[PDB]
């Protein structure tokens, strides 16, 4: 029972450990893309009122 | 570690899409106030 037990916890872990990885780099992501989209916006915007102005 | 990284990940997510936001709505407004603006040298301008 301890080596079944054994065995099944650390595959969990394993796959736990896996989807914290995957939550890491796509929020990563998502808050890299944000910053760059906020930055073009930001950008754009002063190039509008430039332009309007 | 999980629960603890994705709160404060969400958090900074909520906080780059309020940029943006903010962003965009300054934009849009400072351009409001350059065309009110312009129109209103308009009227003084023919006033005058």
């Amino acid at each position: 029972e301890l080596y079944q037990e054994i065995k099944k916890l650390q595959f969990d872990r394993n796959q736990e450990n896996k989807e914290y990885d995957n939550e890491q780099k796509d929020t990563n992501l998502k808050i890299q893309n944000l910053k760059e989209r906020l930055l073009y916006k930001k950008a754009r915007a002063q190039l509008k009122n430039q332009y309007k102005e | 570690h999980r629960q603890k990284f994705s709160k404060e990940k969400k958090e900074e997510l909520e906080k780059l899409k309020n940029e943006i936001a903010e962003v965009k709505a300054e934009k849009e407004k400072k351009a409001s106030q350059l065309k009110n603006e312009l129109d209103n040298r308009l009227k003084q301008l023919e006033r005058d």
